[PDB]
């Protein structure tokens, strides 16, 4: 089993790629008087915002 | 060696830039998609921005991310961050390259109101603050006023 | 990163050889940079290699 | 001073299209530099196209410019051209070599292992460009293998940063 | 390995001739080391048991023990450092080229001396000079380092104050009253026995100095 | 401040403070002498404050340790108040001188009675103070090895003793202060300075500049056998990045701690102690490097004299550094008029402007107790 | 413009290159180029 891990971590490109995201944060939280710079659907697990 | 890629980018990323990364690939049909990341260097583990992108004949297989470095997540201290991992995944190819950062990002014009001044006067100064897009960087700065024999004699 | 294990007795007399390699290499992604540096060797001739 | 003049390229590549005529600009300066714009220059070059077969040129003149300081030359080298090294040098009939300020300098081919180029037609239009003009460049891949390639693909940078990038499609004129 | 009179893959069948049958010994590997003892040396051991000897089989050969220092890493070694042979450099080292043209350090006025030595100071850098033990410091006692190199001297020297206990090369001879004194106090020179090799019986510190006998420091006879 | 290396005890520490097994050869002594030392080390603090990498160090742990040492380090003195390792074991000032350098730390927990120190100084003092070099060791001529260390050759290696006793004594002075013991100093270090002027063989040489480091600061000749030891300094890099002292050949190979790589550390430990004295924090800081690269792996030859030193050396730079430190609320105002200004001199804002003393009146500058150092200056133009 | 080589031309133009063709950038170095335009 320490291939399934370590391998396909070093060189996923050798492996079936599941590539795009399945986690997400809700919408982010507003401020008073002020806007997410950037707008978007969809806020994967370490995507900043602005 | 039909199926080849090419990602291009800025000699230096500059921190806090927002850095556009192109990427043509050839001797594919099949449409999918890639991710170009920033990361953490040498370890990789901290990941400082990512774009996925995809590429397709709809694309000419052709497609850019754009890439950012927000400074506070650098480490900082005394040891600034001289190298970051800009890396490149697909189903078909990966890499990743060492770029060098750096943290010279956008212009600081001082303008005083005359270059010369007697003795009994107070100077008027003024900074223009512009990022690297040129915009208005809203940025806290701080002036050092040096004698000609180089002392320093004022901050502010 | 290396990983390795010991023999615990030897064949010999014809016994079964132990088979299997005793020691194991995976690629990494190292935490450190590396601190080498080339040397000059001062005046001395330095060959290509 | 008795060699008062002193020479430098300006915005020149020092890096051959062959066949296409390659523009050479230089900028006549003093000892505490101005644009003089009056001074009388010629060019004097030996180039190499195959098999190190040093072919020398014939000499061109020109005068400087006036406004610009410009003296500017180009020259129609062989199709086959691989390297060129050359000399300018002042030829105000009043100043002998010792003091007509001169220079060399050397230009490279591209080095293509496989014979394989992308020239663009551009003069190096000394105007700049009008911001909201549309910029024509018509650009000339030439290879063994064009057929193969379907696209070039173009990006604009200014600063540090692309700007535009895009494709740039192959006609049935090829 | 087979001895010559033996043959066969693992030397079992013998020459006709070959005498001593069974004849062994030979080393068994050591222990791991002990603890360390009181005088903190671990020690191992190797047995000669691999096979016993037999027969007039010779001992197993060489030193039966072993005994070594206990040592551990003190410091927080983070890593192999690259260290290099002949890698010293003597004081003999070139100086560097100070391009930055910051200023070397000034050479402090008489019987001064530099508070904080550096082999190069920033423009606008000040450096302290202070007086030695029997000196007092008379000016502004700081150098400040201009653009082209120079120091913006001070006036300040450094006066004397006091003068030492003086030492001369004559044991005894002198009084223990105190290892320091003002100028123009008395110096008692006193003899072990009350004789005068040289110079006054009594004397005091000029100012300037003494000027004492400097070959004999009242070297009386007893 | 300028520079900090941040040279620190391992993990080992632990080890260091459970030291290899208490017993005869006072491997007892051996193990708790460096407890004192590791105490000293965390009393600059931070290693108290945190350990958070790895599982503390029981402070509780420490204090019993410490006082055990307290107790076993009473067992080992003479009746006299000299000092013997075995209870009927011949009197020895170089214990005693040992003795006296450790019951200098303690006295934060556990101060040992004045009394017995000052019988200890008194009876070396009186017994063994000479005319020409001091305190020759009365009655012991057998070494030992892991609390000892090489002496010089019989030439000057009075030096030796004297510089050992002169160490041990002033880190006791502070709790013993007797006129005939100054004057007991004032000797020994005349001497020790008489003979050191011939540049005895550099260890020599280091461990009388360390001496006379805890003497007149500012003596002459202090200054100018410091000047013989910086000559004498090697170094790595034009620059130096690494700093340290070899003799006698130790330039031989040693790729386990003997007693040449012992002289090696002690004397590099003995420079950094002196350059210390000096606050020289600059001169230090290759040094620190070069000692924390461990190289001459494991460390002199384990004695407890390199590893004490070393380790007291590198308390000591902790110390300056935080020392240096720099936070200086000033105040500055006028004798009989009020108050002028307030500079709140910091790391962050390390520079004040200047600021015109307009007023007619007698001006006091002073600063609330602070840390680190300053330098305020008051000049007067007028028309002549 | 121009240059010696596609990674003269990339390094020139203020650009570096990841590929699998058969070139790379590490082959040059931020040189203090200062040539005037």
């Amino acid at each position: 089993d320490e291939e399934l891990e370590h391998l396909r971590l070093l060189e996923p490109h050798c492996f079936p790629l599941s590539l795009v995201p399945t986690e997400f944060c809700p919408s982010p939280p507003a401020l008073k008087d002020g806007f997410v710079q950037d707008e978007g659907t969809m806020f994967p697990v370490g995507k900043n915002v602005v | 060696q039909e199926q080849t890629y090419v990602i291009s980018a800025p000699k230096i990323f500059r921190v806090g830039a927002s850095e556009n990364i192109v990427i043509q690939v050839y001797g594919y049909t099949e449409a999918f998609d890639a991710t170009i990341s920033i990361k953490s260097y040498p370890d990789k583990k901290f990941s400082y921005s990512s774009g996925h992108v995809h590429l397709s004949s709809e694309n000419k297989f052709q497609n850019s991310a754009i890439l950012t470095i927000q400074p506070k997540q650098l480490p900082g201290g005394q040891n600034p961050v001289s190298y970051v991992y800009l890396e490149v995944v697909s189903k078909h190819f990966s890499k990743s390259k060492r770029m060098p950062i750096t943290y010279d990002n956008g212009f600081l014009f001082i303008h005083t109101d005359k270059p010369v001044y007697t003795p009994d006067q107070s100077v008027k100064v003024r900074v223009y603050s512009l990022n690297d897009d040129l915009k208005p960087a809203k940025r806290e700065t701080v002036l050092t006023f040096i004698d000609p024999e180089g002392s320093e004699v004022d901050m502010v | 990163q290396s990983k390795v294990r010991s023999v615990l007795r030897p064949s010999q007399f014809g016994g079964q050889p132990c088979t299997a390699p005793l020691v194991a290499f995976q690629p990494c992604i190292p935490s450190k940079l590396c601190k080498i540096e080339e040397a000059d060797c001062k005046n001395k001739f330095r060959c290509d290699s | 001073v008795l060699s008062p003049y002193k020479l430098n390229l300006v915005a020149t590549p020092l890096f051959l299209k062959p066949g296409i005529p390659y523009p050479i600009k230089v900028q006549v300066k003093d000892s505490l530099d101005q644009l003089v714009g009056g001074v009388p220059v010629t060019l004097n070059a030996q180039t190499i196209d195959v098999n190190q077969e040093t072919s020398d040129l014939d000499p061109s003149k020109s005068v400087t410019r006036v406004d610009d300081g410009v003296a500017s030359f180009v020259l129609n080298l062989p199709s086959g051209v691989t390297v060129l090294e050359f000399n300018v040098k002042t030829d105000a009939p009043d100043l002998p070599e010792e003091n007509q300020a001169r220079e060399g300098y050397r230009a490279i081919a591209y080095s293509s292992l496989s014979q394989s180029y992308l020239y663009i037609d551009w003069t190096d239009n000394h105007k700049a460009l009008l911001v909201g003009e549309h910029l024509n460049i018509i650009v000339t891949p030439k290879s063994p293998y064009i057929d193969k390639i379907t696209h070039y693909n173009y990006l604009i940078l200014s600063k540090g940063k692309i700007i535009h990038f895009g494709t740039r499609e192959k006609f049935s004129d090829a | 390995v087979c001895q010559s009179g033996t043959y066969g893959e693992n030397c079992e069948k013998q020459s006709p001739d070959y005498k001593s049958n069974a004849v062994d010994g030979q080393w068994g590997c050591w222990s791991s080391w002990s603890t360390c003892d009181a005088t903190y040396k671990r020690s191992r051991t190797r047995e000669c048991n691999n096979p016993a000897p037999q027969r007039g089989g010779k001992r197993c050969e060489g030193e039966k023990r072993q005994e070594e220092d206990c040592t551990f890493s003190i410091m927080e070694n983070n890593g192999q450092p690259c260290i290099n042979d002949d890698e010293e450099m003597k004081e003999v080292d070139l100086p560097e080229i100070e391009a930055d043209s910051g200023c070397p350090q000034p050479v402090p006025p008489e019987n001064g001396f530099i508070r904080n030595e550096k082999q190069l100071y920033l423009v606008g850098e000040d450096v302290e000079i202070s007086c030695l033990t029997g000196f007092e410091t008379v000016g502004y006692q700081y150098f400040r380092c201009l653009p082209d190199g120079t120091w913006r001297q001070g006036d300040v020297e450094c006066q004397r104050t006091e003068c030492i206990k003086p030492v001369v090369q004559e044991v005894l001879t002198i009084t223990p009253f105190q290892r320091l004194y003002r100028i123009g106090e008395s110096i008692e020179l006193t003899c072990p026995k009350g004789f005068v090799v040289a110079g006054p019986s009594r004397y005091t510190c000029q100012g300037n100095s003494w000027t004492p006998p400097i070959s004999n420091s009242l070297t009386c006879e007893k | 401040v300028g520079e900090i290396l941040s040279a620190v005890l391992s993990q080992e520490g632990i080890n260091i403070l459970t030291h290899l097994p208490k017993g005869s050869a006072e491997a007892e002594l051996m193990s708790v002498v460096p407890v004192f030392y590791v105490f000293h080390y965390l009393e600059t603090g931070n290693h108290w404050n945190i350990f958070h990498s790895d599982p503390l160090i029981e402070k509780q742990k420490l204090k019993k340790k410490l006082k055990e040492g307290m107790l076993s380090i009473m067992s080992y003195r003479n009746a006299d108040y000299s000092y013997s390792v075995w209870k009927g074991g011949s009197a020895s000032t170089w214990l005693t001188a040992f003795a006296l350098r450790v019951l200098g730390q303690v006295n934060k927990y556990v101060e040992q009675n004045q009394n017995s120190i000052c019988n200890s100084l008194l009876w070396l003092v009186e017994n063994y103070q000479l005319d020409n070099g001091s305190f020759k060791e009365n009655s012991q001529y057998q070494p030992i090895k892991l609390q000892g260390t090489l002496p010089v050759e019989a030439r000057e290696n009075s030096l030796y003793l004297t510089a050992f006793t002169v160490i041990g004594i002033r880190k006791a002075f502070d709790i013993c202060p007797l006129v005939k013991i100054d004057t007991a100093l004032i000797k020994a270090d005349n001497f020790l300075l008489e003979n050191t002027l011939p540049a005895q063989s550099t260890f020599t040489l280091a461990i009388s500049a360390y001496a006379l480091s805890l003497g007149d600061k500012t003596h002459p000749q202090f200054r100018s056998i410091v000047s013989a030891l910086k000559r004498e300094a090697l170094v790595k890099g034009n620059p130096p990045i690494y700093r340290f002292w070899k003799d006698n050949l130790q330039h031989k190979d040693s790729s386990v701690p003997n007693t040449g790589t012992a002289r090696m550390v002690e004397t590099t430990a003995y420079a950094l102690l002196t350059s210390l004295n000096l606050k020289d924090i600059n001169y230090v800081n290759p040094v620190i490097k070069w000692l924390s690269e461990e190289q001459r792996y494991g460390g002199g030859f384990y004695s407890t004299q390199d590893t004490i030193n070393a380790i007291e050396g590198l308390t000591e730079y902790s110390l300056l550094v935080k020392q240096l430190r720099l936070s200086m609320d000033i105040d500055v105002s006028y004798k009989h008029k009020g108050a002028l200004h307030n500079y709140k001199m910091t790391d962050k804002n390390f520079l004040g402007r200047p600021v015109e003393v307009l007023l007619n009146d007698d001006l006091i500058v002073s600063t609330g107790f602070g840390s680190g150092l300053a330098t305020v200056h008051v000049t007067t133009v007028v028309h002549k | 413009g121009g240059g010696l080589n596609n990674a003269n031309v990339f390094h020139l133009a203020g650009l570096t290159f990841l590929t699998n063709a058969n070139a790379d950038d590490s082959q040059e170095n931020d040189e203090p180029c200062k040539e005037i335009l």
